[PDB]
C-alpha cells in the first residue's frame, strides 16, 4: 500500500515476489501482484496471477 | 568584423605619452621610439629581426616625438623635447637642431608645422618660429596638448590649446579667440585625416574620460559632428590616428586608451563612426599607428605600449605551414633560453658579490574622479609587475584586501584599479607599491580626499546659502584654502586677483559657486551640508594659519526618489525567491499576479541591484543626518541628540512627517 | 517594424538582402545589410509589397533581382524598374495610398493632425473617393466613411496576392527573352504567364490548399518541383504542371521547406524533420524535441555536407550536422529566413532575422475463436434437449413482457419517467460536497417547432432535511431544442449524516397530475 | 526561512477576501436591476397588448 | 490533487499507475474498462483539477 | 578549444549538486539539483523529480553491479535517497538523521561492494545496493567533501575527509591513517592519480596533494565552486579542471599549477563533470553553470620580461658600484602577554625605523594580512606586533617589515619568516593546587625521559631559564584562548599523565607524542567527569527531542490534511457563487495557517536543538576515539555505537574511560 501511494508499481512487485519467496502460495499477495497489473493495464499477466490465486483458492471470488 | 593577429617587436624603456611615430619610409615603414631615459632608438624590422638604428645617448626622459618637414617634402625631421630643450634628428643619428627653448620645468607637448614649433608646459604656450619667441600665453588651467590647423590647406595658424579644465581655446596670437565646451578632461587630438578633414579644417579629440569628437573649429564657432561618448569603454584615451586599415577607401579611426583597448573605428555610415574591432593589452597604451612595418604588403597596426612593449596587430596570418607535423616559436624559444641562461649566470654571480658586500621606477598613478558615480578610481601602473600594494588611509585580479588593505597581485600583472568611495566630509590617504625586482623596494604615493565635480555654469534660480568669509586674506592664500578644500582646482593662483569657479556635487546636483578676491570671498550654494563643511574646514585652516528657508526643502525633494527608489528595491528583492519558489511549478501560465510577474522578468537586475542598495542605504542615511545637524546648527544649536528618532522616522520613512520632524524638532 | 526578406545576392562584394515592411506593405528601401557593419550599400526603394525572396545566375551583372512582392502583385528588380507583362506592374510607389495620401503630408501619422484635414479630402480631387484607394492607411477612421457610399466610383483588377514564383534561368541576363513565368499566389494557382503571346498557358490548383514556401528553393535542378499542403503531405507536381508524385507520409502538417538541389528538408509538427529525396524515398529523419519553425542548409562542397540552422517553437535554435548535436540556445522569438551571411570570402558566416526587430548573427492468420470442450458439451445438450429450451425461453420471455408491461403501467401511474404529443426531456444534476448542493434541472423541448408555454416546477423534499428556497417556480418557454439548465440550491439541515431522495415533478398550471418526474439521492453532507 | 511566503499568502487572502465581497455586492446589485426590469417589460408587455 | 508524492513527474509509459476495445467492454473513462469486483480501493483514473472532479 | 555541444537549462542548478549517469543502462543523462527542492534529469527533454526538500548533496553511480545501470543518489540534511530512475523505483530510502554534507560512490579497502559514503555533522556512514549500514566512523567537524583515493599504494582506495575544522583526513575502512591541516574550510576533493588528490578551500585556494604534502597551490577571488580532474591536452596525466565564481573554468595541470586551457561564462559555474553525451566511446568534460548553461568539449613572451627585470637587477647594482646603511639587520623575538596575546617584536640595531610591517599568515588573522600601522608621531626603532590565533596549530608567519627613515618617500621591504609554534598560547607557569583540573589521561612511552623533554621544547614555548632533570616532574600551562589550565606529569616509570581540563587538548597532546615517538598503538586510561556528566545529559535530552519532534510531526500532517480539505471545499462553494461560506473556508484556512506556523516554529527550534544534540553525541565518541592512538581507536568508536544504538549508557562511558 504505502509503495503504491508513492506511485511505485515496480517496487511493489519486487516486495511481492520477495514475500512470495518467504510465503512460497500466498494468495493475497498473489492477488496484489494481479491487482497491480490490472492498474497498470496489462491484463496478460494479470490473468496468469490470478490464474495462480486460483490454483491456490479455487473460491477466490476477485480472481 | 576584423581579425588582426599579435605580433611582437622590440621593447624599449618606458614610454609617456605619444612617444612613436612611424618614418613614411611602399615597403615596410621604420619605427622610431623614445625612452624615459632619453635613448630614441628607430628600427626596421626586416625579417623577425629589429635591425637597430642610431640608437643614441642616455638623458631626460623624452616626454614627446614628433616627425616633421620644412616644406612640403615628406615629413623626415624627428624632433624630440627632454628635459627643457628641443632636439632634432634626421631620419639618420645626425642631430641638426637643438633649439634650448630655457623654461622653468618641462615640455609636455609639442607640434612641428614645417618650421612653426607650437610648444606647451606645465602652464605656459610658447610659439616660436626657429629659435626666436613670437607668441607666448599663459593659462590658468594646465596644458595637455598643441595643435595647429593645416596653414596650406587654410590661410591663417590657429593653434588650440587643450586646457585641463575640459575647454579648447582655439587661440591666435596671443589671444583666446574663443573657447570650446568639451565632456571630460581632453588628452589627445589631431585633424582626423593626412591633411585635416576634406570639408576644410576639423579638430578630432579625445578626453581623459573616455570620449572621443570631431570639433570643426570655424573663424568664430564650433560645429559639433558626432561625439563617441562610451559607458563599458571608460579609461583615459592616450593616443589617437587615422589610417584606412579596413580598406574600404575612407581612412578609419585607431584609438587607443589607458586600459590597454585598442578600437577600430570605421565611417560605413558615411557620416559617423562605428566600432569594428577592439583589443585588450594589459597595460596602458600611449601611441597608435597605422601602416606596416612587418612583411610589406599587409596594412597593420603600431602600439607603443606603457612599460615600452612596441606591438603590432596585422592583418596576415600566422599559420604559414601546416601538414603532418611552425618553426619560428622555436626559434624565439632558443633565443630566449639562452639569453635567460647567461643572464643567471650574470646576475647569480653579482648578487653573490652584492650580498658578499653588503632602483627607482615610475607609477603612472591616476586618481580620477567616476561621475556616473560617487567613487574615486585609482589606478596604478608599474613596468615591471607587482607584489603587493598596500593603501593605508587616515578586471582586478589581486587578493583580499582584509587585514589598512594589503592587495597582492596575482602571476605577471601591471596596472591594478581599484575604487574609493569617500564621503561628502572627513578630509585626509598614502599607497606603497612594490614591485617584482630583485632588491624589492617600496614607493610611496600620498593621495589627497578634499572635504564636487567642476563645470562651467551653474544656475543661480536656485535657493542659495549664500556665505561670506572676510578679513585679512592673501589671495594666493586663500587660493591655497581652496586647494586644500576642492577637488579640481590649479595650484597655482590665477592672474586678476579675482576668481570665481562653479563646482557641482555629483551625488546629487547642488551647485557650489565660489567668487573671491584679494581679501574676500563668496561661497553660494544649494546644500547646506557644502557651507556647513566649507566654514568649518576654512576656520581650521585659518586657526593654522545665510540661509534659504526652502533650500531644505529643496534638498529633501532631491533625496526623495534615491530613498523611494532604495525601499522599493529592498521591497521586491524580499519577495524575489519566494516568487521563484512558485514559478519553477505549473510553467507560470494563469495564476501568478501581474504584479509580481513584473518582478519575476527583472529578478536578475533587481538582485544584482540589491548586493549595492545597502551602501547607497547607509550614505543616504549619513547625509540625512549630517543635512539636519548642520541646518540646526546654523540657528546656533546642538541637536546631536534627536537623531535616533530620525533614525526611526527613516525606518518608517514617511516623507510628509520627515520635513514635518525637520521643521518642527 | 517586422520583415519578410532575407537572400544572400553575392559576388558584388558580399551583398545581402533585406526586405522590410513599413507602414502599409512599404519597403522605404529594401535595405541591404551589409552584416558585418550594418550600413545601407545600395538602397532598393519602390517596392509597395513585402518581397520574400530574390533570384542569381551566373551571367547575371549581380546588381537586378527577383523580388517576389506579397501584396498586390509582383516586381522583378532590374535597377530600380520593375517591368512585367500586363497586369503585375502596378505602379510600384503605391497606387493606392498616392491619390489619397496628398491630404496627409504635413507630418507623421497622429490624431492631433487628422482632424484638421476637413478640407483636405476636398479642395484637391484626384478621384472621385474611389473605393479602391479613398481608405488605405491614413485618414479619418469616422467621419468619411459614409462618403463612400454615395460616391463608389468602380475599381480595376489584377493578379491575386502571391507568395513565390517559378521563372527561366537560362536566358536571365537580358530579362526579356524568358518564356515560362509560374507563379504561386495565395489560392493555390500558379499561375503560368508567358510574354511571348501574353496568355496564360496554365494555373497549378491541384492541391488547391495554400503552400507555405511553394518551391523548395525557387528550383530544383531535376525540375521535380516540390509544393508542399497545408495538409500534411508534399507533392512531386513538376515543372510547367506535369503529372503528380505526392508523398503523404508526414504525421502532421510541414512547416518551412529549403532544398539543396538533392533532398527536401521539411519541417513537421510532430517533433520531427522528414528528409526526403526527389522521388519519394526518406532519405534520413532528425529528431527534435519540439516543433519547428524555419530551417536551411548551406553550400554544398561535397554533396550537401553542411550545417542546418533549425529554430524552435519555444524561441530556442537548434544545430546539428544530421547525426551529431552541437546548440540549443533561446534567440529568436520567430523567424523569417536563415540565409548566408558571408563576407570577406570566409567559408560560413549565418545570419538570423528575428521577428522583435533584430537582424542577429551571432555564433556558437486471423483471430477467429477457440472453442473449448466446454462449447461442444453445451451444443450437444442443445441438439438433444433443444425442444424444452425453446419451451422455456418461450414462456421466459411470455413472463418478461407480462412484468415489463407491469413496470411501465406502475410508472405511468406514479409518472415517474424522466423523459415522457406532449414532447418533453429532464434530468436532474447534483454539484458539490458540503452543505450547500447545487441542483441544476437540465430541461428540453424535444419536437420539430412547438414551444411550450405554461409550465412549471414543483420539488418534493424532507423539510426537516434539506431547506429549498424556492421549491416551486415556473419555468421559461422552452424553444424546441434547447437545454435549459434551472438550478437551485439545497442545503443539508441534519447535523448527522442522513442522505434522503428529492423528487421533481413538472407539470402543466391547469392539471394536477405531473406531466413527467425525476428523483436525485442527495449525497452526504459533511457538514461541521 | 518561510521567504515571506506567509505575506504573500496574507496579501492573497486580502484580495480574495475584497473580491469575494465585491461578488456579493454585485449579486446584490443584479438583483434589484433584474426585479426593476421585470417591472419594465411587464409595462411593456401591457403596453403592446394595449 | 492537493497531494503530491510521486518523484518521477512524466516516468516512462509502463513503470506507473497514473485489451478489449471500448467497442466490446464497457468503459468508466477514456480508458479503463469495467472491472469485476469493485474493491473500496479502487481508484480507475483520476481526475485532472479539483473542478472536474466536483463537477 | 571550442565548446564540442552547447545548451541552455531553463532551470538554476545547485552549484555542487550535479552528476552524469547512464540512467537507461546505455544512455548518459545529467541530475541536478534546482531551487524548490526538485532534481531535473536531461536525457540528451528535462524531467522533474520532486524531492519536495532542499537537496544538500547528488552523485551518480553503479550501487549494485549485477546491473549495468547508474543509480542517481540525492541527499539531504535528513535522508538520503537511492533512485532507479529508468523503472522508477527506490533502492534505498535511509534516514540519516545526521545529515548529507557530501557524498561519494565507490569500493573502499576490503569491503566488496560499493559504498554510497556520506557525511553529516561529525559522523561518516555506508550503504551497500539496500542500504545496510556497513561503515560508520566519526570525525571532527562538519564534513563538506568526500572522494576515494589510493594514499598508501595497496589497491584499495581509503576516503579522503575534508572537516569543517580546516583539517583533511584519510579514512581507511576502519582506521585512520594521515591527516593534513589546511587553512579554511575545505569544499571539493577530487582524485584521478595514484595517490595525488586535487583540493579546494573557502578561501579560494585550488591546490594539489601528494601523500602529505603540496605540489603546488593558488590563492584567488572567487572561490573554487567545483574541481574536477579530467585529460583536457590528453597528454595521458590529468589536470585539474576548475569552475569559479565568476564564470571561469581554467584547466590546469598537476605540475606546479601553470593554466593550460581557459573558458569563461555568464554565471558563476555550478559543476564540471566528465560523461560521454555524444556516445562517441570516449569521456567528455561538461560545465555547468548556476544559471543553467551546459557546455562540452571533447580532448609567450613573458620571459623576455624577465630578462628585461634581471637587466633592471644588474641597473640598480651597477648603479650601488631613501637610502639606508647596508648593514642593517631586522631581529625579531617572540613572547606572551597577560595583562593577553603572543607579542612579537621587531627592530633595527641602528638609526632607522620601521614604517610599517605586513604580517602574511594563511589561518591566524582574518583575511591573509595584519598591517600593523605606526602613525607618524609614533614611529620607533622596535615594534611589536600582538597575534591571537584561534587555534592550536602551528603557523609560518611571512613578515615583510617595511624598513627606512622618517621623512621618506621611498624605503626598502626586509621579508622575514618567523613560526609561531603549535601551543603558541598557553604562557606556562607555577603549579596551584587549589585550581588543578581533575580530569586526567594515563599511559605509557617507550623511555628517554630527555626525549620528551625536547618535545616540550620543540612543540610548546619555554623560557631558557628552564631546565628539568630526568626525574618525575610536572610542568603547568595556563592557556589563553581561555584561561584553563594543563598539567603534563612524567613519572619516574615512564608513564605520562595529562591533567587538562580540555578533551581535545589532551587528544592533541597524545596524538603530537606518538607521532614523535613513531608508535602505532597506544591505550589509555581516561577519566573527563565534566565532560562526561554533559555528554550523558545530552544523551538524555536526545530521547525527548525525538517524542516532541514526532508529536508535532504528527500534529502538522493532521492540520495539512485539514487545509487541503478546506483548499477542495472553498473552490466547490467558489463554483457555485456561494461567497458566505467561502469566506468562511477562507477564514478558517487563514487560522490553521497561523496555527500551523506556530508549530513550524515551534518544530524547526527543537529540531535545532536535536542536530546540536546529535552532533554533540558524534563529536564526544569521536574525542573518545581521537585519545587513543591506532588500533584502539576505530575499536572505541565502533564500541561507542554499539553501546549508543542499544542504549547502553554506562557501557558508553565504561569504553570510553578505560576501553
Amino acid at each position: 500500500k504505502v509503495y503504491i501511494s508513492l506511485d511505485q508499481p515496480l517496487t511493489a512487485l519486487n516486495l511481492f515476489k520477495q514475500g512470495l519467496d518467504k510465503f512460497p502460495g500466498e494468495v493475497t499477495l498473489l492477488c496484489g501482484i494481479a491487482r497491480i497489473y490490472e492498474e497498470m493495464n496489462n491484463i496478460s499477466s494479470a490473468t496468469e496471477y490470478y490464474k495462480e490465486v486460483l490454483k491456490q483458492d479455487n473460491t477466490h471470488v476477485e480472481a | 568584423d576584423l581579425n588582426l593577429n599579435r605580433a611582437d617587436y622590440l621593447q624599449v624603456g618606458v614610454t609617456s605619452q605619444k612617444t612613436m611615430k612611424l618614418l613614411p619610409a611602399r615597403a615596410t615603414q621604420k619605427v622610431v621610439v623614445g625612452d624615459h631615459d632619453g635613448i630614441v632608438m628607430c628600427f626596421g624590422m626586416k625579417k623577425g629581426e629589429a635591425v637597430t638604428v642610431f640608437k643614441t645617448l642616455p638623458g631626460q626622459k623624452i616626454a614627446r616625438l614628433e616627425l616633421g618637414g620644412a616644406l612640403n617634402t615628406p615629413q623626415e625631421k624627428i624632433f624630440i623635447a627632454a628635459g627643457s630643450e628641443i632636439r632634432g634628428f634626421t631620419k639618420r643619428g645626425k642631430q641638426f637642431l637643438s633649439f634650448e627653448t630655457n623654461l622653468t620645468e618641462s615640455i609636455k607637448a609639442m607640434h612641428i608645422s614645417g618650421s612653426d614649433l607650437f610648444l606647451s608646459a606645465s602652464y605656459i604656450y610658447n610659439h616660436y618660429c626657429d629659435c626666436k619667441d613670437q607668441h607666448y600665453y599663459l593659462s590658468g588651467d594646465k596644458i595637455n596638448d598643441v595643435i595647429c590647423l593645416p596653414v596650406e590647406r587654410l590661410l591663417r595658424e590657429v593653434p588650440v590649446l587643450a586646457c585641463q579644465d575640459r575647454v579648447l581655446r582655439v587661440l591666435q596670437g596671443s589671444d583666446v579667440t574663443y573657447e570650446i565646451e568639451v565632456p571630460g578632461p581632453p588628452t589627445v587630438l589631431a585633424l582626423h585625416n593626412g591633411n585635416g578633414g576634406d570639408s576644410g579644417e576639423d579638430l578630432l579629440f579625445g578626453t581623459s574620460d573616455g570620449k572621443l569628437g570631431l570639433i570643426q573649429i570655424t573663424t568664430s564657432k564650433p560645429i559639433h559632428k558626432w561625439e563617441i561618448r562610451n559607458e563599458k569603454k571608460r579609461g583615459g584615451i592616450l593616443c589617437v590616428d587615422s589610417f584606412d586599415i579596413v580598406g574600404d577607401g575612407v581612412k578609419d579611426l585607431l584609438v587607443g586608451r589607458d586600459d590597454g583597448m585598442v578600437e577600430v573605428y570605421g565611417f560605413d555610415n558615411a557620416n559617423e563612426p562605428v566600432l569594428r574591432f577592439d583589443h585588450t593589452l594589459s597595460e596602458s597604451v600611449t601611441s597608435i599607428q597605422g601602416g606596416c612595418v612587418g612583411k610589406d604588403g599587409y596594412d597593420e597596426i603600431v602600439v607603443s605600449t606603457y612599460s615600452g612593449w612596441i606591438t603590432g596587430l596585422t592583418t596576415e596570418p600566422v599559420h604559414k605551414e601546416s601538414g603532418p607535423g611552425n618553426q619560428e616559436m622555436q626559434n624565439k624559444i632558443s633565443s630566449l633560453r639562452s639569453e635567460l641562461e647567461q643572464l643567471q649566470y650574470k646576475v647569480l654571480q653579482e648578487r653573490e658579490k652584492y650580498q658578499q658586500s653588503s632602483p627607482s621606477f615610475s607609477v603612472n598613478d591616476k586618481f580620477t574622479l567616476n561621475k556616473d558615480d560617487a567613487s574615486y578610481s585609482l589606478i596604478l601602473e608599474v613596468q615591471t609587475a607587482i607584489d603587493n600594494v598596500l593603501i593605508q588611509s587616515d578586471k582586478n585580479s589581486a587578493v583580499v584586501s582584509f587585514s589598512l588593505a594589503t592587495y597582492r597581485c596575482q602571476a605577471n600583472t601591471t596596472r591594478l584599479e581599484l575604487k574609493i568611495r569617500s564621503i561628502e566630509g572627513q578630509y585626509g590617504l598614502q599607497a606603497y607599491v612594490t614591485p617584482r625586482i630583485q632588491p624589492k623596494t617600496c614607493q610611496v604615493r600620498q593621495y589627497h580626499i578634499k572635504p564636487h565635480q567642476r563645470t562651467h555654469f551653474i544656475d543661480h534660480d536656485r535657493p542659495m546659502n549664500t556665505l561670506t568669509l572676510t578679513g585679512q586674506f592673501s589671495f594666493s592664500e586663500l587660493h591655497s584654502w581652496v586647494v586644500f578644500c576642492m577637488p579640481e582646482v590649479p595650484e597655482k593662483p590665477p592672474a586678476g586677483e579675482c576668481v570665481t569657479f562653479y563646482f557641482q556635487n555629483t551625488f546629487l546636483d547642488t551647485q557650489l559657486e565660489s567668487t573671491y578676491r584679494k581679501g574676500e570671498g563668496v561661497f553660494k550654494s544649494d546644500n547646506i551640508s557644502t557651507i556647513s563643511i566649507l566654514k568649518d574646514v576654512l576656520s581650521k585652516e585659518a586657526t593654522k594659519r545665510e540661509i534659504n528657508e526652502v533650500s531644505v526643502k529643496h534638498t529633501l525633494k532631491l533625496i526623495h526618489p534615491k530613498l523611494e527608489y532604495q525601499l522599493l528595491l529592498a521591497k521586491k528583492v524580499q519577495l524575489i525567491d519566494a516568487l521563484k519558489e512558485l514559478q519553477v511549478h505549473e510553467g507560470n501560465t494563469n495564476f501568478l499576479i501581474p504584479e509580481y510577474r513584473c518582478i519575476l522578468e527583472e529578478a536578475d537586475h533587481l538582485q544584482e541591484e540589491y548586493k549595492k542598495q545597502p551602501a547607497h542605504l547607509e550614505r543616504l542615511y549619513g547625509m540625512i543626518t549630517d543635512l539636519f545637524i548642520d541646518k540646526f546648527k546654523f540657528k546656533g544649536t546642538n541637536v546631536k541628540t534627536k537623531v535616533p528618532l530620525l533614525l526611526e522616522i527613516l525606518d518608517s520613512y514617511d516623507q510628509n512627517a520627515l520635513i514635518a520632524f525637520f521643521d518642527a524638532a | 517594424a517586422c520583415l519578410a526578406l532575407a537572400d544572400f545576392h553575392g559576388d558584388g562584394e558580399y551583398k545581402l538582402a533585406m526586405g522590410d515592411l513599413g507602414p502599409d506593405g512599404r519597403q522605404p528601401r529594401l535595405k541591404v545589410l551589409k552584416g558585418h557593419t550594418l550600413v545601407s550599400q545600395k538602397p532598393l526603394p519602390d517596392l509597395p509589397a513585402a518581397a520574400v525572396t530574390f533570384l542569381m545566375a551566373s551571367h547575371e551583372p549581380r546588381t537586378p533581382a527577383l523580388a517576389i512582392a506579397s501584396g498586390p502583385c509582383v516586381y522583378v528588380y532590374k535597377n530600380l524598374k520593375p517591368y512585367f507583362k500586363f497586369s503585375l506592374p502596378s505602379l510600384p510607389t503605391n497606387p493606392l495610398e498616392q491619390d489619397l495620401w496628398n491630404q496627409a503630408k504635413e507630418d507623421q501619422i497622429d490624431p492631433l493632425t487628422l482632424k484638421e484635414m476637413l478640407e483636405g479630402i476636398r479642395e484637391k480631387a484626384e478621384v472621385p473617393l474611389s473605393v479602391q484607394s479613398l481608405r488605405f492607411l491614413p485618414l479619418e477612421l469616422s467621419e468619411m466613411e459614409a462618403f463612400v457610399n454615395q460616391h463608389k466610383s468602380k475599381s480595376i483588377r489584377r493578379q491575386t496576392v502571391i507568395t513565390t514564383m517559378t521563372t527561366l534561368k537560362k536566358n536571365l541576363a537580358d530579362e526579356d527573352a524568358v518564356s515560362c513565368l509560374v507563379l504561386g499566389t495565395e489560392n493555390k494557382e500558379l499561375l503560368v504567364l508567358d510574354p511571348e503571346a501574353f496568355t496564360i498557358l496554365a494555373k497549378m490548383s491541384l492541391p488547391s490548399v495554400p503552400a507555405f514556401l511553394e518551391a523548395s528553393g525557387q528550383f530544383d535542378v531535376e525540375f521535380r518541383l516540390a509544393a508542399a499542403c497545408r495538409n500534411g503531405s508534399i507533392y512531386i507536381l513538376r515543372r510547367d504542371s506535369k503529372r503528380p508524385k505526392y508523398c503523404i507520409e508526414l504525421g502532421a502538417q510541414p512547416v518551412g521547406l529549403v532544398g539543396v538541389h538533392k533532398v527536401l528538408v521539411v519541417g513537421s509538427n510532430q517533433d520531427s524533420l522528414h528528409g526526403f529525396t526527389y522521388k519519394g524515398k526518406r532519405l534520413w529523419t532528425v529528431q527534435m524535441p519540439a516543433a519547428i519553425l524555419a530551417m536551411n542548409l548551406l553550400e554544398q562542397h561535397s554533396r550537401g555536407l553542411q550545417a542546418v540552422m533549425a529554430a524552435l517553437a519555444n524561441e530556442e535554435v537548434r544545430i546539428y550536422h544530421d547525426k551529431v548535436l552541437l546548440n540549443v540556445i533561446r534567440t529568436p522569438e520567430a523567424v523569417t529566413s536563415l540565409c548566408f551571411g558571408r563576407y570577406g570570402r570566409e567559408d560560413n558566416t549565418l545570419i538570423m532575422t528575428t521577428l522583435g526587430g533584430g537582424l542577429i548573427i551571432k555564433i556558437l492468420k486471423l483471430n477467429v475463436p477457440r472453442k473449448t470442450r466446454l462449447y461442444v458439451d453445451q451444443t450437444l445438450r442443445e441438439r438433444e434437449a433443444g425442444t424444452a429450451m425453446h419451451r422455456t425461453f418461450q414462456a421466459d420471455l411470455y413472463l418478461l413482457r407480462l412484468r415489463a408491461a407491469r413496470a411501465y403501467v406502475q410508472a405511468l401511474e406514479s409518472s415517474l419517467s424522466p423523459v415522457s404529443r406532449e414532447p418533453l426531456k429532464l434530468h436532474a444534476v447534483v454539484q458539490g460536497l458540503g452543505p450547500t448542493f447545487k441542483l441544476t434541472l437540465h430541461l428540453q423541448n424535444t419536437s420539430t417547432a412547438r414551444p411550450i408555454l405554461g409550465l412549471v416546477v414543483c420539488f418534493l423534499y424532507n423539510e426537516v432535511l434539506y431547506a429549498l428556497p424556492r421549491a416551486f417556480f415556473k419555468v421559461p418557454l422552452l424553444v424546441p431544442g434547447l437545454n435549459y439548465p434551472l438550478e437551485t440550491f439545497v442545503k443539508s439541515l441534519s447535523d448527522k449524516g442522513i442522505s434522503d431522495i428529492i423528487k421533481v415533478l413538472v407539470l402543466r398550471e391547469g392539471q394536477s397530475t405531473p406531466l413527467l418526474s425525476a428523483h436525485i439521492n442527495m449525497p452526504m453532507s459533511e457538514g461541521l | 526561512p518561510l521567504q515571506h511566503l506567509d505575506t504573500l499568502l496574507d496579501g492573497t487572502y486580502k484580495q480574495v477576501i475584497a473580491l469575494a465581497d465585491a461578488v456579493e455586492e454585485n449579486q446584490d446589485n443584479l438583483f434589484q436591476s433584474f426585479t426593476r426590469l421585470k417591472s419594465a417589460t411587464h409595462l411593456v408587455i401591457l403596453l403592446i397588448g394595449l | 490533487i492537493l497531494d503530491e508524492n510521486a518523484i518521477a513527474q512524466v516516468p516512462r509509459p509502463g513503470t506507473s499507475l497514473k485489451g478489449p476495445s471500448p467497442a466490446v467492454r464497457p468503459v468508466t473513462q477514456a480508458g479503463r474498462p469495467i472491472t469485476g469486483f469493485l474493491r473500496p480501493s479502487t481508484q480507475s483514473g483520476r481526475p485532472g483539477t479539483i473542478e472536474q472532479a466536483i463537477k | 578549444l571550442q565548446p564540442v555541444f552547447t545548451l541552455k537549462l531553463r532551470h538554476k542548478i545547485s552549484p555542487r549538486m550535479v552528476a552524469v549517469g547512464r540512467y537507461d543502462g546505455t544512455h548518459p543523462c545529467l541530475a541536478a539539483a534546482t531551487q524548490a527542492g526538485k532534481v531535473f534529469i536531461h536525457n540528451p527533454d528535462v524531467s522533474l523529480l520532486n524531492i519536495n526538500q532542499t537537496v544538500s548533496c547528488l552523485t551518480a553511480g553503479v550501487l549494485n553491479p549485477e546491473l549495468g545501470y547508474d543509480a542517481l543518489l540525492v541527499g539531504t540534511q535528513t535522508n538520503l535517497l537511492a533512485y532507479d530512475v529508468y523503472n522508477n523505483s527506490d533502492l534505498f530510502y535511509r534516514e540519516v538523521a545526521d545529515g548529507a554534507s557530501a557524498i561519494v560512490l565507490g569500493t573502499l579497502g576490503d569491503i566488496t561492494s560499493p559504498l554510497a559514503i556520506i557525511g553529516g555533522n561529525c559522523a561518516l556512514q555506508g550503504f551497500n545496493h539496500e542500504g545496510n549500514d556497513l561503515f560508520w566512523t566519526v570525525t571532527g567537524d562538519n564534513v563538506h567533501s568526500l572522494a576515494l583515493c589510493d594514499f598508501d599504494g595497496d589497491g584499495k582506495k581509503e576516503l579522503l575527509v575534508g572537516s569543517e575544522d580546516f583539517d583533511i583526513r584519510v579514512f581507511k575502512e576502519d582506521e585512520i591513517v594521515a591527516e593534513m591541516s589546511e587553512t579554511e574550510i575545505i569544499t571539493s576533493l577530487c582524485p584521478m592519480y595514484g595517490s595525488r588528490f586535487g583540493y579546494a578551500l573557502s578561501n579560494g585556494t585550488v591546490g594539489v596533494y601528494d601523500k602529505t604534502a603540496r605540489y603546488w597551490r593558488i590563492k584567488s577571488k572567487n572561490q573554487a565552486m567545483s574541481i574536477h580532474a579530467f585529460d583536457l591536452n590528453s597528454d595521458g596525466v590529468c589536470e585539474l579542471i576548475t569552475g569559479w565564481s565568476n564564470g571561469k573554468v581554467d584547466a590546469r595541470s598537476d605540475r606546479t599549477g601553470e593554466v593550460i586551457f581557459k573558458d569563461n561564462f555568464s554565471s558563476a559555474i555550478a559543476g564540471v563533470v566528465e560523461g560521454d553525451y555524444r556516445m562517441e566511446g570516449c569521456q567528455q568534460l561538461i560545465c555547468c553553470s548556476v544559471d543553467g548553461e551546459i557546455r562540452g568539449y571533447l580532448p609567450i613572451r613573458e620571459l623576455s620580461q624577465k630578462k628585461q627585470n634581471l637587466l633592471l637587477e644588474l641597473r640598480n647594482y651597477e648603479e650601488n658600484a631613501g637610502v639606508i646603511p647596508a648593514n642593517t639587520k631586522h631581529h625579531t623575538a617572540l613572547s606572551v602577554s597577560l595583562g593577553a596575546h603572543a607579542e612579537l617584536c621587531i627592530s633595527t640595531s641602528n638609526d632607522t625605523i620601521i614604517r610599517a610591517v605586513l604580517i602574511f599568515a594563511e589561518g591566524v588573522f582574518a583575511g591573509e594580512s595584519h598591517v600593523v600601522h605606526p602613525s607618524v608621531h609614533h614611529l620607533s626603532s622596535s615594534v611589536r606586533i600582538p597575534i591571537t590565533p584561534p587555534k592550536d596549530i602551528p603557523v609560518d608567519l611571512h613578515l615583510k617589515t617595511f624598513v627606512g627613515y622618517r621623512s621618506s618617500t621611498q624605503f626598502h621591504v626586509f621579508e622575514l619568516t618567523r613560526q609561531l609554534p603549535r601551543f603558541s598560547m598557553y604562557a606556562l607557569t607555577s603549579p596551584d593546587p587549589a585550581s588543578e583540573p581533575l580530569s586526567y589521561v594515563n599511559f605509557i612511552i617507550a623511555e628517554r625521559a630527555q626525549r620528551v623533554v625536547m618535545w616540550l621544547n620543540q612543540n610548546f614555548l619555554l623560557p631558557e631559564d628552564t631546565n628539568i632533570q630526568n626525574a618525575p616532574f610536572q610542568v603547568c600551562f595556563t592557556s589563553l584562548r581561555n584561561g584553563g589550565q594543563l598539567y603534563i606529569k612524567i613519572k619516574l616509570s615512564g608513564e605520562i599523565t595529562v591533567n587538562t581540563d580540555d578533551i581535545d587538548l589532551a587528544g592533541d597532546i597524545i596524538q603530537s607524542m606518538a607521532s614523535f615517538f613513531a608508535i602505532e598503538d597506544l591505550q589509555v586510561e581516561a577519566d573527563f567527569p565534566v565532560y562526561f556528566e554533559e555528554l550523558r545529559k545530552v544523551l538524555v535530552k536526545v530521547d525527548e527531542y525525538h517524542s516532541v519532534h514526532q508529536k508535532l510531526s504528527a500534529d502538522m500532517a493532521d492540520n495539512s490534511n485539514l487545509i487541503r480539505s478546506l483548499l477542495v471545499q472553498a473552490e466547490d462553494a467558489r463554483l457555485m457563487r456561494d461567497m458566505k461560506t467561502m469566506k468562511n473556508r477562507y477564514k478558517e484556512l487563514y487560522d490553521l495557517n497561523k496555527d500551523l506556523l506556530n508549530g513550524y516554529k515551534i518544530r524547526c527550534n527543537n529540531h535545532t536543538e536535536l542536530l546540536g544534540s546529535l552532533k554533540a553525541v558524534n563529536q564526544a565518541i569521536q574525542r573518545a576515539g581521537h585519545l587513543r592512538v591506532g588500533k584502539p581507536k576505530n575499536q572505541v568508536i565502533t564500541a561507542c555505537r554499539d553501546a549508543i544504538r542499544s542504549n547502553n549508557i554506562n557501557m558508553l562511558f565504561r569504553i570510553m574511560r578505560v576501553g
